[PDB]
């Protein structure tokens, strides 16, 4: 029961990693709602270096083989008030992503269900007992619309709409 | 020195859409977030959103998602906002905005704005302006001082500007805010008064500009 | 989220007192509220940013204070150019915004009234234009006769922004008829009334 992302080119097997952590952006402007909206961030390199929490692989909106928190999802923004500033979140359990060198990276399902879930409590603490919503990239240039990362000097975009499209309630 | 400079009114069909410009200059243009802030005529401010220069990134307003596409082109320093499906009140003026250094700063306190572009959203055409003199005499000299005029009529959409003897004359001018007529097409007078005894020496020329016709009139007003 | 509320919604001064705004927040903003000011016609203009500090090149009588929910914008001594409505903004909200208009003594108007152009009587239209320049207050009687007939209907009205520099109004009376009635008559007259006084100001069709 997986996630099965389509990436371009083919990411060999070797280039499967452990997502620790990612990077949001907050939905701007009034809603009548009672929701809050996060999609994978609007920024750039800037927002990610400033979470400290990348390892040596350099990856837009997942954090690919970098540090994990203690014992629960961390967030952390420099104002949460602020919807230009990006979220960054630190995993405790990382999700392992398999490449198959056919043309997809796959994630468990389940997984990633309880790991959005985590996020969102956490998100909760900050922003209310609200319903947390995670929606796709809103655009940018192909690297950061993407999920793209460096493997061994080549460079992998993987679509991320499917892991950033589903409520919490 | 920093400037922000938006593309020309523009009149649209419901259901159409427009792309307004904002080209940028005088600083970094990756460093700082270009923001769409919008004012319905005589109505507050409306943010619709932030696009990133650096990298394209964007977080719209709620109420505009899947409406307005924001894009940049990093070569020219200039961003676009594409709103789409125009019902009547997008009617507005569409200014986009720059706040101050995004790092550390709140990337909301908007330093530098652009002049606005006034869109109108409606089903009739385009018309350029008929500029008609209102001439001085005597019968419009009170004490040595003179009013004269162009008469600006039957036009659309909004705006028109004028400028008397291309800027060099500002002192006394009032153009009036025009107003919408039973035809559907606006008018409006600006006047201006001046010396009488300049009247047979200098010359008084009135500068009709219509940008959403390209279409500009001067007028030479001479005294009867 | 964050909503926000300013007062009064609009204010109306003398020259040289002090003018001061209140805008409310709904949840603790710190001190990240910024403060505007627009003129008719122009983009907004930042005067107060991070709720307190003055805007490079802006006039020290302009002061905001306040932390929290709670900003106070202050004009220290109301200036003439002053005039204009200001907002304050909490990251992508906007106050509702407050007009500010001086209060200044009676002013009467200069009253100028202008026949139809000969080029706008060939194309059929008959526009008769009678301006009242630079008085106060705002409010204004303007009729038309023609022959001594009251109009009333086939007349509009413009009033310009108050003036930047003395605080009055300009006023634009527009009558418009056909070339066929406009040559049917004689005597084209604008009566301004401003109580006590009314100014006619009239011309002979043919006349110049
Ligand atoms: C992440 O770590 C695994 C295990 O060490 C490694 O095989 C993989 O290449 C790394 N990912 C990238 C994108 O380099
Ligand atoms: C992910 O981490 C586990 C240990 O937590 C390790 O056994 C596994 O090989 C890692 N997977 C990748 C793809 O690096």
């Amino acid at each position: 029961d997986t996630i099965t992302l389509p990436c371009r080119p083919a990411p060999p097997p070797h280039c499967s990693s452990n997502i620790t952590g990612l990077i949001l952006t907050r939905q701007g402007g009034y809603s009548n709602a009672n929701t809050v909206i996060f999609r994978p961030s609007g920024g750039d390199w800037r927002d990610i270096a400033r979470c400290q929490i990348a390892g040596t692989v350099v990856s837009t909106q997942l954090f690919l083989n970098g540090s994990l928190a203690e014992e629960e999802v961390v967030i952390r923004s420099e104002d949460w008030r602020d919807n230009a500033k990006s979220i960054c979140v630190q995993l405790a359990t990382s999700v392992e992503i398999a490449c198959t060198g056919a043309g997809h990276c796959a994630i468990s399902r389940a997984k990633w269900a309880n790991t959005l879930k985590q996020i969102a409590s956490k998100l909760r603490e900050q922003y209310g007992a609200k319903t947390i919503i995670f929606k796709p990239s809103s655009g940018g240039d192909p690297e950061f619309v993407n999920h793209s990362f460096n493997c061994g000097g080549e460079f992998f975009y993987c679509a991320s709409t499917q892991l950033f499209a589903s409520t919490w309630f | 020195q920093v400037q922000v400079v938006q593309s020309g009114a523009e009149v649209k069909k419901p259901g159409a859409s427009v792309k307004v410009s904002c080209k940028a200059s005088g600083y970094t243009f990756t460093d700082h977030y270009i923001h769409w802030v919008r004012q319905a005529p005589g109505q507050g401010l409306e943010w619709m959103g932030w696009i990133n220069p650096y990298r394209g990134g964007t977080n719209y307003a709620q109420k505009f998602q899947g409406r307005v596409t924001m894009t940049r082109d990093t070569s020219i320093n200039t961003a676009y906002m594409e709103l789409s499906r125009l019902r009547f009140d997008d009617t507005a003026v569409y200014y986009c905005a720059r706040p101050k250094d995004c790092s550390g700063g709140s990337c909301y306190d908007f330093d530098y704005w652009g002049q606005g572009t006034l869109v109108t959203v409606s089903s009739a055409s385009t018309k350029g302006p008929s500029v008609f003199p209102l001439a001085p005499s005597s019968k419009s000299t009170s004490g040595g001082t003179a009013a004269l005029g162009c008469l600006v009529k039957d036009y659309f959409p909004e705006p028109v500007t004028v400028s008397w003897n291309s800027g060099a004359l500002t002192s006394g001018v009032h153009t009036f805010p025009a107003v919408l007529q039973s035809s559907g097409l606006y008018s409006l007078s600006s006047v201006v008064t001046v010396p009488s005894s300049s009247l047979g020496t200098q010359t008084y020329i009135c500068n009709v500009n219509h940008k959403p016709s390209n279409t500009k009139v001067d007028k030479r007003v001479e005294p009867k | 989220n964050i909503q926000m509320t300013q007062s009064p919604s609009s204010l109306s001064a003398s020259v040289g007192d002090r003018v001061t705004i209140t805008c409310q927040a709904s949840q603790d903003i710190s001190n990240y509220l910024n403060w505007y000011q627009q003129k008719p016609g122009k983009a907004p203009k930042l005067l107060i940013y991070d709720a307190s500090n003055l805007e490079t090149g802006v006039p020290s009588r302009f002061s905001g204070s306040g932390s929290g929910t709670h900003f106070t914008f202050t004009i220290s001594r109301l200036q003439p150019e002053d005039i204009a409505t200001y907002y304050c903004q909490v990251y992508e909200t906007f106050g509702q915004g407050t007009k500010v208009e001086i209060k200044r003594t009676v002013a009467a108007p200069s009253v100028f009234i202008f026949p139809p152009s000969d080029e706008q009587l060939k194309s059929g239209t008959a526009s008769v234009v009678c301006l009242l320049n630079n008085f106060y207050p705002r409010e204004a009687k303007v009729q038309w006769k023609v022959d001594n007939a009251l109009q009333s209907g086939n007349s509009q009205e413009s009033v310009t922004e108050q003036d930047s520099k003395d605080s009055t109004y300009s006023l634009s009376s527009t009558l418009t008829l056909s070339k066929a009635d406009y040559e049917k008559h004689k005597v084209y007259a604008c009566e301004v009334t401003q109580g006590t006084t009314s100014v006619t100001k009239s011309f002979n069709r043919g006349e110049c």
